[PDB]
C-alpha cells in the first residue's frame, strides 16, 4: 500500500500539499528529481517544508548515510520509530509524524 | 527546495 508515497508529484507541489492539507509533522515521500531512482521526504515542521534525499544504489535505501535498509517502507518506518536517529546540522530532529495520503 | 543537511549518531 505504502500509502504516504506520492508517484507522480514534484517538491514545490508536495510542499504545497504538505501547507494546505498536513499538520507540523506530516511527511511523505516522492521520487527524487535531481537524481533519478532515488527517492526524498519532505516534512513539514514549524510551517515550513525540509527536503531530504534518499539513497537507492540497488542494493540498500539510506540518507546518504546513517543506517542502510533493504526496502524504501523499511527506511520510512524506521525514521517513524527512532525520532532522535534524523537531525540536522543545527541539533533539531526532523520528525515523521503523520504520512499524508495519496 | 532546499534540501536539509543531516547530522548522524
Amino acid at each position: 500500500s505504502r500509502r504516504w508515497f506520492h508517484p507522480n508529484i514534484t517538491g514545490v507541489e508536495a510542499e504545497n500539499l504538505l501547507l494546505t492539507r498536513g499538520v507540523d509533522g506530516s511527511f511523505l515521500a516522492r521520487p527524487s528529481k535531481s537524481n533519478p531512482g532515488d527517492f526524498t521526504l519532505s516534512v513539514r515542521r514549524n510551517g515550513a517544508v525540509t527536503h531530504i534525499k534518499i539513497q537507492n544504489t540497488g542494493d540498500y535505501y539510506d540518507l546518504y548515510g546513517g543506517e542502510k535498509f533493504a526496502t524504501l517502507a523499511e527506511l520510512v518506518q524506521y525514521y517513524m520509530e527512532h525520532h532522535g536517529q534524523l537531525k540536522e546540522k543545527n541539533g533539531d530532529v526532523i520528525e515523521l509524524k503523520y504520512p499524508l495520503n495519496c | 527546495v532546499d534540501y536539509g543537511e543531516l547530522d548522524f549518531q
